């Protein structure tokens, strides 16, 4: 009901078309009267309309998560004023306009003390909607949000596992499945979340010359492959403490593997014998349902890495249909321009209908669908029942 | 005149839509604020003396987006007017 | 709740034939209840209702040809939402005239 | 009409509130103000003799800026004065023209439609609720001014603007204030938005009584 | 322009924190609390993870933007 | 100092990444609207669910734009001619597994449609396989994002 | 330096840009021509309704003559070598983009115009298919204005 | 000092490795799912036992991403041409092993599903048959392996 919509905001995060997409939720659902009882043949329309109420959140998150990533039909809002500040780089740095005529793209640091001031308190600093090294930050970010939340919904599907298996009375499936497999998951992919926060809360503009990449020491981390040139170590003891997570991962396979179909085959064929019990069916299961437990693990987390692309499609298209439509009755020199603007936001309100909310809100929805379905339910939920279908006068129609 | 009432519909709905986000984007522009400063029509000659000779250029755009929103106001009016005849 | 499955049970019921049809007819209102076929060895149609299901279809036929002719027509189909549960005495005799 | 009704407790305490805040308005918000300062550099020759700066109520002081002196070359340097206090100064004198037009409302309802007002209480619990929403905007409004306006004193003041212009730092340099921005109106503003919450602190029982409350 | 980090976080944090923890407790004893409940824990959840990671990611940057001349003349006047 | 022509390579990388991707959209969405209009006679209802497949093969060309957009943001005049390579690497990583990736969806999602218009129940296992077929595209993002950012 | 040669990679990249899009909308044509007149002998009144396909092809070409005027307008004697590089990378992504969005949109035009002579609830459906396909050629665009104006 | 062309064949080698392991489990995905699709029109029970094929077929683009990876992480600018040769080969003899394995177990998988439906005996020999198919990539992979990591 929550993670559904707030994961397609994630991937659709624009806070004017999420405005439009509650309009429309709001709309329908106000009208859902006259809707209900006007039905018809319509498939998009009454399939949107049984939906309604899915989209009046989906359209509210992408509103907050058009406002985190502080964006607005491709441009940001500025409300709490911007923390980076360019006179520095002139009281303080050396700039002068000579440098300014001198380099077209030019640049900026952190460096000299002046020029950032923290953290804009609300979502991403404005400045990035007209830096044009934008996506040198916004692609690191959005790749770090996805890992980190899609990390953190499979660990939630993987505890909800529990309170199926407490429940139903599967002893076996607790100690040698939810516990190692949550501790198989924390170990490898958790320490991951916790790198991305530990780099963020740690590392620097000081340290900006020397500052390592995650994935080569995530990556040098499972090869067990320490390097002793080039990039420096995260942290000390990092060596140690990557060694044992790695070695609890290596060592929670067998032991998700091998002891369940083991004490089956004790308690149900050494014991009642000292329906049937089969140690090869049962080894080739729990093998099967291991190899799939970890490949579903690494597919899985990069999976989520469909967060980011999504967002960045979203992004990038909402930019040119700002910048190639509107842009060009905002950008001419005579006052015709308003009518100009007139004809041309009749274009841009049709194409961005057409590929923005439509499209993409369209692939935003089903990928998260797919995401809920395998990589979420792959940890808790077996869904092999029926639907409760009764005799209960559906005849009305 | 007359038109369908969807077609009357959908001219008022875009109406509005555009009515607000135009008039938005001339009070933003008004405001010499500085993430739309790539859409002004400024020329590569107007950054000698201060920020005053490219105001008054966001200005005239800010009054473009202002003539624009009155005019979908106006198209909102009549679509309004062709929704109360259907 | 919407938490997981509510909790569910079989039950079954000896009925007598002349009050199975008043009984159904009261759960169909209740509608918290899902019958299950205790004679799927012998085909729909060679079973004992069938007939009376076969009348009620020449009734719905009956009443499909006067709806469309109403369509044909101008005069308006009521929307009321009348919803009685329909009683077991043979009402149907009189609705079939 | 119902001319005589402004003698009254309640009439007299509208008019009270309708001078009020505007004259803070014309205190406030019609507010333009100036700066000026010298400079005699280590070279004579290079001395900055005469600085003039302006500003406006608004105080969004950072986007304005002077040609100091470098004392180098005689070439000067862009200073831009210190911070923005919109939040102070915007803001009390909004919540002055939301207080200026409620109470010139109240007084067109209490010399012609009093007895509309009085029907049901239902306009004395407007009046009422108008009031209590009013104490807490002249409240804060008001505390926040008069940090902005301390704000403003710091941010306009020539001899901080001097000590952050590292001339002085230099040896041989000498630089002295000319003319600091006139305080009493500004003063007079925040003595105002003080008078003003105290009435509308006060109005509660006026208002409580008709009520039915008191 | 200095957003110091100790404001932010303490109002988001008690923000989220409250609509998460003690919202549940004031939905009334009803058949849809369980369910709204759970909207609002796992509101919290999402919203304030979301927040946290924006501000984090800005949190000691290693860079600085990279500007056109055009927008850093106009940006120098405009911003503090 | 580092060649001239350092930069076409790199600029090879960014084109090759989205060309490559958008021919295994086109083919996957080709294959797979036409299972849907097949569909469609005998199975109207079926054809709003029945167009996941389009959206998984879209994926594709949405992972040659990232691909491609992340390459261009990295160009540069005096690009070394290894990281041109590490870009051209991962351009053509990205873009032909995206084209495999395209091929399987388009196949897969023809005959499943078809197939789910004859058995509902084949649904679920159709979409596992276009799972399957889409995550190759997605292993080639996963090279092409190291490549690149090494 | 900037050898004598530089400009031929900036202007096969407009030419690129044009003729592959241009081939890509003519296939886009042909094929959605094809199935229209095919169809049109049975519901002479879906033709209207079934040119949007050729709209759509239509608007393919757009992309490429946009990117094509862009790099022809950006072209010079003195272009340096790797803004020309830059730009043959901009003309190949939103030609063969274009092109491949050509080949979708003429392959689901054919098939979902034959369908929707036949069952006209699949209309709606071709539609967003279509916009699927065509979404290819505006990425296509998205990297190539990126790559000509970095 | 070392050639600056050195690295051309090591991001040739990740590239390969990902593309060539992609292209065969495309394959292999492709064909086993549409036997599946015809399976699931007469026998849906048999879906999720008949996915297995696509599993294998999968697998061998994780032995195709783990070689990239491999490779992609080894990769430097002062890689040494004896590395990138080295990488190169590490990279084909995964891409193109892993490719023929996939075709192995399109075809196998294939044959084996459509006869599984009509003959349940079939199921554990097409099992076995496809365990030949597919270590033909884990064989690619240890030889891509033990060049890599030489």
């Amino acid at each position: 009901v929550i993670t559904f919509p707030f994961l397609f905001a994630v991937m659709f995060g624009d806070f004017g078309h999420g405005i439009l997409m509650t309009l429309f939720a709001v709309w329908m659902v106000l009208r859902e009267s006259r809707i209900l009882s006007q039905k018809n043949e319509n498939e998009m329309f009454s399939m949107v309309f049984s939906g309604r109420y899915i989209i009046l959140l989906m359209g509210l998150f992408s509103i907050y998560t058009g406002l985190i990533y502080n964006d607005c039909f491709s441009k940001s809002l500025n409300i709490f004023g911007s923390s980076w500040s360019v006179r520095p780089m002139f009281t303080i740095g050396n700039w002068t306009e000579e440098t300014l005529l001198g380099s077209s793209v030019l640049q900026l640091n952190p460096a000299i003390p002046g020029v950032f001031g923290g953290p804009y308190p609300f979502g991403i600093d404005p400045i990035w909607n007209i830096a044009t090294n934008k996506l040198t930050f916004l692609n690191s970010f959005k790749m770090k949000m996805s890992v980190i939340l899609g990390i953190i919904h499979m660990l939630f599907g993987v505890s909800l596992s529990l309170f199926n298996h407490i429940y139903f009375k599967k002893p076996l499936n607790i100690y040698f499945g939810f516990i190692p497999e949550i501790i198989f998951m924390s170990s490898l992919f958790g320490y991951l979340v916790i790198l991305i926060f530990y780099k963020w809360t740690a590392y620097d503009a000081h340290s900006s010359r020397n500052a390592p990449s995650l994935l080569i020491h995530f990556i040098n981390m499972f090869l067990f492959s320490y390097p002793e040139s080039g990039n420096a170590m995260l942290y000390s003891g990092q060596k140690g403490i990557q060694c044992f997570l790695i070695v609890v991962a290596m060592l929670c396979v067998p032991w998700m593997l091998l002891f369940k179909p083991l004490i089956l085959r004790h308690q149900y064929l050494r014991k009642k014998h000292l329906e049937v019990f089969d140690f090869g069916d049962t080894m080739v299961h729990q093998a099967i349902h291991t190899i799939e437990y970890c490949l579903g693990c690494i597919s899985n987390t990069a999976s989520y890495l469909r967060l980011w692309a999504l967002s960045l499609a979203h992004a990038q298209l909402s930019e040119v249909l700002w910048t190639m439509v509107i842009h060009i009755g905002l950008h001419v020199r005579s006052l015709a321009g308003g009518l100009g603007l007139f004809f041309i936001f009749a274009a841009f309100a049709t194409l961005t209908v057409a590929i923005l909310l439509i499209m993409e809100g369209l692939s935003a929805f089903l990928h998260a669908l797919r995401l809920h379905w395998v990589e979420f339910q792959n940890k808790f939920y077996t869904g092999t029942g029926f639907k409760f279908l009764p005799f209960s006068f559906e005849h009305i129609r | 005149l007359c038109c369908g009432p969807k077609l009357a519909a959908c001219g008022i709905v875009l109406s509005a839509w555009g009515v607000i986000m135009l008039i938005m984007l001339g009070i933003f522009f008004n405001v010499h604020s500085a993430v739309l400063i790539e859409d002004v029509p400024f020329t590569e000659k107007d950054f000698e003396n201060g920020p005053q000779n490219i105001y008054n250029l966001y200005e005239q755009v800010s009054y473009n987006c202002f003539i624009a929103a009155g005019l979908y106001l106006l198209l909102g009016g009549f679509s309004f007017c062709q929704v109360r005849l259907n | 709740e919407l938490f997981r499955s509510e909790e569910m049970t079989l039950a079954q019921l000896f009925l007598q034939s002349e009050a199975a049809y008043c009984c159904v007819s009261e759960l169909e209102e209740l509608g918290k209840v899902q019958f299950r076929d205790l004679n799927p060895d012998v085909n729909v149609f060679q079973r004992k209702f069938v007939n009376e299901v076969r009348r009620c279809e020449e009734m719905d036929r009956k009443l499909r040809f006067v709806e469309k002719e109403i369509r044909k027509a101008n005069i308006p189909i009521m929307d009321t939402g009348e919803n009685p549960e329909v009683p077991f005495p043979r009402d149907m005799i009189d609705l079939e005239a | 009409g119902q001319f005589r009704v402004v003698k009254e407790p309640l009439g007299f305490v509208k008019v009270l509130q309708w001078v009020f805040a505007i004259f803070a308005f014309a205190t406030c918000g019609s507010y333009t103000g100036e700066l000026r300062l010298s400079v005699e550099c280590a070279n004579k020759t290079e001395s900055a003799l005469n600085i003039e700066v302006e500003f406006e109520y608004p105080f969004r002081l950072h986007q304005v800026y002077f040609d100091a002196p470098s004392c180098v070359k005689g070439g000067t340097t862009k200073i831009f004065l210190v911070g923005d206090y919109s939040s102070s100064a915007e803001f009390f004198v909004t919540v002055a023209v939301f207080a200026f037009l409620y109470s010139m409302g109240a007084l067109a309802t209490y010399i012609f439609l009093q007895n509309k007002y009085r029907e049901n209480n239902k306009g004395p619990m407007m009046d009422f609720l108008a009031t209590a929403v009013f104490a807490f905007m002249w409240l804060v409004s008001s505390s926040a001014w008069a940090k902005g306006l301390s704000d403003v004193k710091m941010a306009t003041d020539p001899e901080n603007i001097i000590k952050e212009m590292p001339m002085c730092r230099q040896t041989g340099n000498t630089c002295k204030e000319l003319r600091d921005p006139v305080t009493s109106g500004l003063n007079t503003s925040v003595v105002f938005g003080f008078l003003n919450l105290v009435l509308w602190v006060g109005n509660l029982w006026f208002v409580f009584k008709e009520t039915g409350w008191a | 322009t200095a957003h110091s980090f100790a404001l932010p976080v303490i109002i988001f944090t008690t923000f989220w924190g409250l609509i998460g923890i003690a919202g549940p407790w004031f939905v009334p004893k009803g058949p849809n609390r369980g369910v709204i409940i759970t909207m609002l824990v796992a509101t919290a959840v999402c919203c304030y993870l979301f927040w946290l990671i924006a501000i984090l990611a800005q949190l000691n940057p290693l860079f600085g933007p990279q500007l056109k001349n055009e927008t850093i003349w106009y940006v120098r006047f405009l911003w503090e | 100092n580092n060649p001239e022509y350092s930069s076409f390579f790199g600029v090879m990388g960014a084109s090759s990444a989205m060309v490559f991707s958008a021919m295994g959209a086109a083919y996957g969405t080709a294959k797979s609207g036409t299972g849907i209009a097949a569909m469609s006679v005998m199975r109207p209802e079926l054809i709003m669910k029945s167009i996941i497949p389009v959206v998984m093969a879209g994926i594709i060309a949405i992972y040659g734009l990232v691909v491609a957009v992340l390459i261009a943001n990295s160009l540069t005049d005096g690009i070394t001619l290894y990281r041109s390579f590490l870009q051209l690497g991962a351009g053509l990583s990205v873009g032909l597994s995206g084209l495999a990736a395209g091929f399987a969806i388009g196949i897969v999602g023809d005959a499943g449609v078809r197939g789910t218009a004859q058995q509902p129940r084949l649904f679920v296992g159709m979409i596992l396989i276009l799972i399957f077929a889409e995550v190759l595209g997605l292993y080639g993002l996963i090279v092409a994002l190291i490549l690149s950012t090494k």
